[PDB]
């Protein structure tokens, strides 16, 4: 079906405490194959996937070159924003950045992004055209009219239809047996007594990939979404994802209530029910 | 500025059995700014051998970090996560719960 | 493969 790539950055001012902290990531869909960490040892963008290792020192020397040329872009842009912002010396600020693309089911461009965040917060961001940008700020104005007239958007718009889709795409077929697979939701249901009148049924999907699931319960087919306790989709440390659904079922009542999975590695949608 | 109070879930990577080995997982998430403390207790004491994910963040800009250990659970032994941050004016204490 | 070019604010 569809999928994406994107590369995530971090970098954390430390005032007093030398250079700002970077840390780099990339993704395909939901699995992580190279990340780079300023305060490492190493100095290296380093492989976090099997199928990226067999890659080669062309590729490991160039992208360690291009993410430390990152690392350096935004120790100015910490300068440059605490200039823009007229904020003191002495704090701790944040610059995030992500970019990347997606492909559609049949491989090809869909969706381009590139964008900037200051402090936890949106600075700037590429319009879908991929041809002008989006700036709420008074300060990010003056970042928005740099970068039209430096023609940024033109350069990052080459990248995204041409080589960000062209290295996903290798990466897809030489990660065909991590990236192009699925692994369907192994589900289970659990009861435990609240007290003597209600308890709690939690029915949980794990062992899955990708990330993306809904997990519902209906009682008599009605969707229970104001009552049910969802948790967020969590990792599990070895590539799979965890979730649960619960809700709170009276007395006698465990007969009504159904529970719903669905994920693209089941071959259909769960319905599954204490009983 | 922007701060935002990390979510926390303390939970096995496969589902515990006693006496079989696997690894304790404390996620953070939904989190700003990235400056966090986490550790992961046994028995109320710091477990020293514990390894984190690489920083990342969601769609709107907040972190999340996995932190992880290897263990082999028993009856017996408790296990949480305490986290430190900005939001939180105290460490907060999550224990595991082999049912959640 | 990441983007090549360098982008200030």
């Amino acid at each position: 079906g569809s999928h994406s790539m994107r590369y995530f950055f971090t970098s954390v001012s430390r005032p007093g405490r030398g250079e700002p902290r970077f840390i780099a990531v990339g993704y395909v869909d939901d699995t992580q194959f190279v990340r780079f960490d300023s305060d490492a040892a190493s100095q290296r963008m380093e492989p976090r996937a099997p199928w990226i290792e067999q890659e080669g020192p062309e590729y490991w020397d160039g992208e360690t070159r291009a993410v430390k040329a990152h690392s350096q872009t935004h120790r100015v842009d910490l300068g440059t924003l605490r200039g823009y912002y007229n904020q003191s010396e002495a704090g701790s600020h944040t610059v995030q950045r992500m970019y990347g693309c997606d492909v559609g089911s049949d491989w090809r461009f869909l969706r381009g992004y590139h964008q900037y965040a200051y402090d936890g917060k949106d600075y700037i961001a590429l319009k879908e055209d991929l041809r002008s940008w989006t700036a709420a700020d008074m300060a990010a104005q003056t970042t928005k009219h740099k970068w039209e007239a430096a023609h940024v958007a033109e350069q990052l718009r080459a990248y995204l239809e041409g080589t960000c889709v062209e290295w996903l795409r290798r990466y897809l077929e030489n990660g065909k047996e991590t990236l192009q697979r699925t692994d369907a939701p192994k589900t289970h249901m659990t009861h435990h007594a609240v007290s003597d009148h209600e308890a709690t049924l939690r029915c949980w999907a794990l062992s899955f990939y990708p990330a993306e699931i809904t997990l519902t319960w209906q009682r008599d087919g009605e969707d229970q979404t104001q009552d049910t306790e969802l948790v967020e989709t969590r990792p599990a440390g070895d590539g799979t994802f965890q979730k649960w659904a619960a809700v709170v079922v009276p007395s006698g009542q465990e007969q009504r209530y159904t529970c719903h999975v669905q994920h693209e590695g089941l071959p259909k949608p769960l319905t599954l029910r204490w009983e | 500025m922007i701060q935002r109070t990390p979510k926390i879930q303390v939970y096995s990577r496969h589902p515990a059995e006693n006496g079989k080995s696997n690894f304790l997982n404390c996620y953070v998430s939904g989190f700003h700014p990235s400056d966090i403390e986490v550790d992961l207790l046994k028995n109320g004491e710091r477990i020293e051998k514990v390894e984190h994910s690489d920083l990342s963040f969601s769609k709107d800009w907040s972190f999340y970090l996995l932190y992880y250990t290897e263990f082999t659970p028993t009856e017996k032994d408790e296990y949480a996560c305490r986290v430190n941050h900005v939001t939180l004016s105290q460490p907060k204490i999550v224990k595991w719960d082999r049912d959640m | 493969l990441l983007f090549g070019y360098p982008v200030y604010v």
